[PDB]
DNA sequence: ACGTGCATAGTCATTCATGA
DNA sequence: TCATGAATGACTATGCACGT
């Protein structure tokens, strides 16, 4: 029996739970916004199959493929983040295209497992565009079986997009979701001015990032707490939900609220009012009657008392419940495997510079395959300008590799060439076929002379993150939800 | 006649409505958790509320009184009901003048049925002679057309109408997304149960009569009672024939 | 509002229940021995691959494509049905090869399905062998997206060897597990003498099958029960576990039970003959203690008083507890989609049935297919005889349409076998790689005759049963457990 | 001498010995593994205590909600011991109480919440020896024709590995090395042969050294203040592999 | 009254950091 | 004290038929 000090073993043990909590848990990626669960979901339903161009798949069968490939835990927190993804009070982008019961924005808990289908939103595959063109590093899974993503594409700028939130070990993030057109417009100015410097880009990126953007809508009051999360990585952005006053025929009047501020409970915001009149404590309010719907959205009418003033009692629920609650912004994210607290400028740099990674990753990948098929397809026409030669001479051999080694003393031949000769089919003899050959060889030889030119100049590189991004706004971009508005 | 609601001495498992008027009011006796959650959501909270059951009901015709009403999923609908039952039934007190029994088209939804309606025939016959029990019909599949709005399909013949008739119409449907087809209600999201089973407007409910009440009390007996032999002949006697109870 | 009558209603959703209850869900088909949740878990983990070559998947992976694709029901009790197939206590033959914790003949449950792995044993590897040579009837699934087996092909007597119990709608099943050897002694015979009456068929297969065989071992006492249900379809079997009597230094007695019946859980077990000995209704026993293991199995020590005697303590426990009970035998299958309670001839005949058809829809699956491989043959042999002329034909064609028009007119084929022609690769035109083509035309001529030949006599069809039944038997056939003696 | 359960916690599976000096106490984590290790144990001496989900924080927790906490509970009741100034080691009903949690970090995690429950509680345990920490195998290499052997380091799995196929043995490449995840992936025989038979078993036995500086450490690691944790964490996280150089 | 097996998931308690 | 969000599933109750 081996002995062991208690203080060498809480220091071990409890860093290694820590580190991988901070790294490999609660935090973001900066460069995907994605926590591993989240990657390791979307992924497994990717390889799967389960995009947008098929119906959706039993939710089960995602859980379980991520499960049992990716995240060595349980099936049932699994499918809650899964969940989650599909939210659109939760998600200002969803990554999920759920069908069925996913919960409302109150205490009504999402349907189980077996009631729920699911695959992946055009917006994911943009996530997972061209990741099987070598434009990320792969590495084992948790047996080594097979290889997952270290960080996916992220074609445009999810962790900004769609915020973050976790609670890890000695620290936690909290960063809010934001409009696409705008970070699209803040990575347009990045990629032009890309030699200025922080205090340039930091003052350019904030005047096109006006805000969070909130699935939730709402408001934002003040512009301080904004800045501060900006300029420090740390603020508090004061939320507002939408209150319209109504007049009844010579009837009392009735606040109707029909926007909450972000992560709040519609149910828990009831309940809490109405707990707050009991003992009394928001008096001038008569009746509370939620008149929600499907079809018409939140809708919580509040009567108030005759001998009452609207703006009064308004203010008084600004201040005794979350129809005003401040958004605690730390922007906390993992920086190269270190959790580092970031500016906004920060934030779209280091985003920028793994889109331009991954273009320039793609770009050496396609270019790799354009040479081999280019170097196939030299052989192949030489075999057709010596067409007739070529037939004789595998029809005298032994086996197919007399018929190859001639190949090679013919036509002056690779290994490989001779053998694609070999593995031709007698379709390809035909006419059209026979110039489709040579025109293909033309058009490789084009995509070569491009693609070359792209890894040789920056500028292309930086234009190609440009124009692909803005065509995924066009498409894909919406109407910001939550107004910003002065004290 | 009005009676209150509940708003923050029912079942917690209620999501009553607002109207406080029986006559205007409706129950809507869900099957499992998962539909009455969306059916909370895509219900009308004015005049409908929803009573989730979980799991197969209390066979009342098999289980002796005090074991049934120890049961925590009667309880809730005799409470919900509001009305006693046996000899102790006021109809006066009755807080729904509309009990939709809303279960799976799936063949365990059947069965709920048969339960929930012996329940209500044994315990609270009135509520069947006087028309306040309903069965809502669940779709079968959803049709979602490219460029036109998406259809509800309540039979495997109305699918294959709509289908044609569409087609002929010139519409047209992905071959992968296509039809969706409902296997129960928990399948179902807020705004498709509304659009199928609880708009007052387009639902297709199912008005539960008792003509012959000897003849009834005899069928419930043989199928829910404790004679197995009894319900083993009655099958293999009438099942042969159930596809002609309509022709 | 349409109006429907009470009686009406009960009836039709009553009967409805029942129906598919009988059918398809609680009662086993005669011919596999499968209810629908057993035949969909194993064609799933098939069709997945889950096989015994591979290591053992994650069983929320087989869980999670069996309600996907086949059984449209909840993942909680399809992980149920696939952990009892796994568990040897259970099953006399395991058809699912369990890693990790699935529980013991006890109250300890098995584990949560995220900690276990699962994939298809050997003998359930026969179950679904040779099932992609249309040797079964496959009809949709639950929405039509894919196709299912209606019944597998069950190549061992899988409802006798591991047996059966349901509960469904005015009727239950319960048909006790059998000895693999004896069952195949019994179909044996069966093979033979297929020309044999109900009456010579029943005395010949209950003179091989000497009774059940249980997977919990232990004693089978009388003859009589095993008889009626064979003769009858219903009979009781009294079972007994395994008692033997130890002395002790000081000269004290004390009871042992290392077997115990079918069924009996060995802590409710131990439990009611604590509780049956604090009230006091089996004196003379001092003390129990469970000092069974993982490594010596059931050891149940029953230390009895001085003024006791062994067997009296032993009479009262067959008595009083369930160290004997009896097995309530009703053979009750679903034969042609009805159910029906079945005698030992009628369930060893169906069976040999659905081999014998199994084996003549194999043969003509490989008939067919080895036809359709002869004709393409055929018309490459034609190709090559006139080869200068074809590949000529090929290349002053301006497209491959014009030269497959013409290769039809040249050698007078078809187009099927044209496009063969078309589809053949360089590598085949080599001298030889030219000669296979003939040798496998000559190949496969041999192997039509032969299936032509199998077609053509119910003899070697019987041959053929008898002989790869031999094979699998011999293979994974065990001894008996449960012994038998007389009163 | 002590009486077993045939007044304790429900979930425990205590032993038949019924002398606390020969007596030991498995505290499992989940479920899964307890229910495992309560089959493959040796029932004479070793009884088996499933702890469910993450141990509450004695150290940020209030006194009388630890002492509501349905887990802590049967740990004091199983221990037989009191607590804090009613600790009575004479009572102690197992002179062996092993700590089994999954290899991964939230095994390391709920050890750590396990050892400030007990030093701040039933030091003596610590003190005296009483505790310890059982090793779980990570590898399991699966020899087509030999005997299957345990690792428990990546290290001893290349070793093992290397020496068998320079003796001549050979695996699949397919089932191969089975990596154990947790104690919940593991049946009764592997865990018999792994963690609780007493002639294989790798235990670590708990020493308690500078109990002043433990005190310190216990206070930063688990206590409230989290800026004390934060830098910490920063400062020796950074050198948490060369504790042992 | 209990076991059987295929059908019809929400509730329950902690770690962890932060601000009300 | 509460919400946040990924981490660490056993218990609870009916139908159904049958035998002790
Ligand atoms: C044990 C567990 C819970 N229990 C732990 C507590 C101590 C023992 C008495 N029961 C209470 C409640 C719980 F409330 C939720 C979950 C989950 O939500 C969950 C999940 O997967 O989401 C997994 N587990 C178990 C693995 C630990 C959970
Ligand atoms: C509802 C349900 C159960 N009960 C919980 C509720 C208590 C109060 C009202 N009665 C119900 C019944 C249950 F004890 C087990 C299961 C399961 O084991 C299970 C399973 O999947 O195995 C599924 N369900 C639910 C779908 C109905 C179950
Ligand atoms: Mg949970
Ligand atoms: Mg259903
Ligand atoms: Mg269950
Ligand atoms: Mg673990």
């Amino acid at each position: 029996i081996e002995p062991v000090d208690i203080e060498q073993e809480m220091q071990r043990s409890y860093i290694d739970y820590a580190m991988s909590v901070i790294v490999g848990r609660a935090l973001p990626e900066v460069r995907d916004g994605l926590k591993p669960v989240h990657r390791r979901v979307l992924y497994a339903m990717f390889d799967s199959g389960f995009r947008p161009d098929r119906s959706h798949a039993k939710s089960a069968r995602s859980v379980a493929e991520t499960m049992g490939n990716y995240h060595p835990h349980g099936d049932s927190s699994i499918y809650d983040s899964l969940v989650r993804m599909a939210q659109p009070w939760s998600l200002r982008y969803p990554l999920v295209d759920g069908q069925g019961n996913f919960g409302s924005p109150g205490n009504d808990p999402p349907a189980a497992m077996r009631y729920t289908e699911a695959r992946l939103t055009p917006l994911a595959m943009e996530m997972l565009r061209e990741i099987d063109e070598e434009t990320v590093d792969f590495i084992p899974n948790y047996d080594g079986r097979v290889q997952e993503p270290t960080v996916l594409p992220s074609r445009f700028p999810n962790l900004l997009a769609n915020g973050s939130g976790g609670i890890a070990v000695g620290m936690a993030t909290n960063i809010p979701p934001h409009n696409l057109r705008e970070l699209a417009d803040a990575v347009f100015w990045a990629l032009e001015n890309h030699d200025a410097d922080e205090e340039e880009t930091l003052a350019a990126v904030m005047g096109r990032v006006k805000g969070p953007d909130f699935p939730t809508a709402g408001l934002i009051v003040g512009s301080q707490g904004t800045a501060d999360a900006y300029k420090t990585g740390r603020g508090s952005i004061r939320m507002r939900g939408v209150v319209e006053v109504e007049e009844d025929s010579r009837g009392r009047t009735s606040l109707v609220i029909t926007e909450l501020p972000y992560q709040v409970n519609h149910d828990n915001f009831i309940t809490s009012i109405a707990e707050q009149v009991r003992d009394g404590k928001l008096a001038g309010i008569s009746n509370i009657e939620d008149q929600s719907s499907d079809r018409v959205g939140l809708r919580i009418v509040i009567e108030i008392k005759r001998d009452a003033v609207a703006k009064v009692v308004i203010n008084n629920l600004y201040k005794h419940t979350q129809l005003q609650t401040s958004f605690g912004a730390n922007m906390l994210a993992i920086v190269d495997g270190v959790p580092r607290t970031l500016r906004l400028d920060q934030l779209i740099r280091y985003y920028v510079d793994h889109q331009l990674d991954v273009i320039v990753r793609r770009t050496t990948y396609r270019l790799r395959k354009a040479n081999e098929r280019a170097h196939i397809l030299r052989g192949l026409v030489k075999a057709l300008d010596a067409l007739d030669e070529v037939i004789a001479l595998i029809r005298a051999s032994e086996t197919v590799d007399i018929a190859r080694a001639g190949l090679i003393e013919l036509l002056d031949i690779d290994e490989i060439q001779a053998q694609a000769i070999l593995d031709m089919q007698l379709r390809r003899l035909a006419a059209l076929e026979r110039q489709r050959i040579i025109d293909d060889l033309a058009k490789i030889e084009a995509e070569i002379a491009d693609l070359e030119d792209i890894l040789a100049k920056p500028e292309r590189q930086r234009g190609i993150v440009r124009d692909e991004l803005a065509e995924i706004v066009d498409r894909h971009g919406d109407d910001r939800r939550t107004r910003i508005i002065a004290i | 006649n009005a009676l209150v609601r509940r708003k923050s001495g029912l079942p917690g498992k209620l999501a009553d409505c607002r109207s406080t008027d029986p006559r205007k009011s409706e129950l809507y006796v869900v099957e499992g958790d998962s539909a009455g959650g969306s059916a909370k959501s895509g219900r009308d909270s004015m005049f409908q509320a929803i009573l989730p059951l979980r799991g197969k009901i209390i066979n009342v015709e098999k289980a002796r009184i005090d074991r049934v009403l120890k049961n925590t999923e009667v309880q809730a609908i005799i409470t919900a009901l509001g009305t006693g039952i046996h000899d102790e039934f006021d109809i006066g007190k009755l807080r729904y003048h509309k009990i939709v029994l809303m279960a799976d088209a799936d063949v365990d939804g059947q069965h709920i049925s048969t339960l929930l309606l012996t329940l209500l025939f044994r315990f609270m016959r009135p509520l069947i002679e006087n028309g306040h029990v309903f069965l809502a019909q669940p779709p079968l599949y959803k049709l979602k057309w490219q460029r036109s709005d998406p259809e509800f399909a309540y039979s495997d013949r109305e699918r294959d109408g709509l289908l044609e008739a569409g087609l002929k119409a010139g519409k047209k449907i992905n071959k992968e997304d296509g039809i969706q087809r409902y296997k129960g209600l928990g399948e179902m999201d807020a705004k498709e149960l509304w659009e199928t089973t609880m708009d007052p407007s387009v639902r297709v409910l199912r008005q539960v009569t008792l003509d012959d009440a000897a003849a009834a009390d005899e069928l419930f007996s043989i199928l829910m009672g404790e004679d197995v032999d009894a319900r083993r002949s009655f099958i293999t006697r009438n099942a042969k024939d159930v596809r002609f109870l309509d022709v």
